């Protein structure tokens, strides 16, 4: 989901293999048949860009998950600690640079 | 159906026990032919040079 | 002070854009593993994103993720489903880090 | 429990037990082959040495 | 009956559904889990009464996971 408040939006991703399918009615398989099922037919449904990563164990894979989460949420508190540090500049009474287009670029789509 | 169980445990503990072995004794003769043909390889040069 | 302000503003705002990518690119790499493990072999599939207007969750997200959690398990059915975690017993924990009780797919807050 | 998860995992993990033993491979040739070079540029030196 | 080091173990029936269930997922739930009913437990020992428990059957090809 999302964790801060503007004139901006939500994001999230998800786990969806080949062997899944969206299912609401049958005959269909993952890419079609979920276009507008989220309501409103104003969304934009895509997918992400990763390829594999070379790795041993699945004993690894658990140590590299864990000690990853821990930098991860560390970060992102320190990245909130820089939002708050940011607002006590008050480069703007209200938030700044925030939401307006990223690295000079528009929002929506620099994430996507 | 304990035999079921017999191959599965097995194969499971003697594929990593195969890899490993593969390991060691790949490794156990590419020394011995190495000296032999080292071995064989010197001793020919010396003759040649003897020859001189 | 004036200098102080004036250059730090863009020297901060400047390092927060350049981090975004890589504060991100780690969750990312966080939903691939939880995808190389949920279903292995090929290690990457349709792991949708989404962009949707905010302040909807409520109703934009419960029948697809109770549909994709349905396929995601074939013994085992509740009511109660979260990532929460109260130290009050071996129960309630929620994840595949720490312990979980019913928890099929895998999401993320993701926001700027 | 479920065919899918174990059809994934079963083989998954010798997946990477595999890779495991390919990486093992690769060692064994690596170092058995830096051995012969070693070996060889030990012996010829001498070999030339007392021949010379 | 199935499906070097191997792991087999009971709790107390009281909380077994709870790490059978979270192997499930936090293990993947990688290992053929096989508990059984036991036939006429005893007492506990601990404040020394009466309990019943199952008895949890655990294979394994990867390690550390037993040190988990």
């Amino acid at each position: 989901m999302a964790t801060a408040l503007y004139t901006a939006n939500d994001f999230i991703l998800i786990s969806l293999p080949q062997n899944a399918q969206p299912v609401t009615a049958p005959g269909s398989k993952t890419d079609s048949w979920f276009n507008e099922t989220l309501i409103g037919g104003r969304a934009f449904v895509s997918d992400f860009k990763i390829p594999e990563f070379k790795i041993g164990s699945l004993d690894t894979l658990i140590v590299e998950s864990e000690e990853l989460s821990k930098v991860d949420n560390q970060i992102g508190a320190s990245i909130g600690k820089i939002i708050e540090i940011l607002q006590g500049l008050n480069e703007t009474s209200t938030n700044a640079y925030r939401t307006l287009p990223i690295n000079n670029m528009p929002v929506p789509e620099y994430l996507e | 159906s304990q035999k079921n169980g017999i191959a599965t445990l097995l194969q499971a503990e003697k594929e990593a026990h195969e890899i490993v072995s593969k390991a060691r004794k790949y490794r156990q003769d590419k020394l011995k032919q190495a000296k032999t043909d080292a071995a064989k390889e010197i001793d020919s040069y010396k003759i040649q040079k003897d020859k001189e | 002070e004036q200098s102080l302000r004036v250059q730090l503003v863009r020297l901060a705002k400047t390092a927060y854009v350049d981090v975004f990518i890589n504060w991100f690119h780690i969750k990312a790499l966080r939903v691939y593993v939880e995808s190389v493990l949920r279903y292995g072999l090929p290690p990457h599939f349709n792991i949708k994103i989404i962009a949707v207007p905010p302040k909807n969750l409520s109703k934009c997200k419960s029948e697809l993720i109770d549909a994709f959690g349905f396929l995601g398990g074939n013994a085992f059915m509740k009511d109660k489903k979260g990532k929460i975690n109260k130290q009050d017993t071996s129960l309630h924990q929620y994840a595949s880090l720490v312990d979980t009780e019913y928890e099929p797919f895998v999401m993320y807050i993701i926001n700027l | 429990l479920t065919p899918n998860q174990v059809n994934d995992e079963l083989n998954k993990m010798q997946a990477f037990i595999r890779k495991e033993a390919e990486e093992k491979a690769k060692e064994i040739q690596l170092k058995a082959d830096q051995e012969y070079e070693i070996e060889k540029t030990n012996i010829v030196r001498n070999e030339t040495n007392n021949i010379d | 009956e199935f499906f070097v080091n191997y792991v087999t173990g009971v709790i107390a029936r009281d909380k077994v559904a709870t790490l059978e269930q979270i192997l499930w997922r936090v293990l993947r739930g990688n290992l053929f889990f096989k508990t059984v009913e036991i036939e006429q437990p005893v007492y506990d020992v601990k404040t020394r009464e009466y309990k019943h428990k199952n008895a949890f059957i655990v294979f394994s090809h990867g390690d550390l996971i037993i040190k988990r």
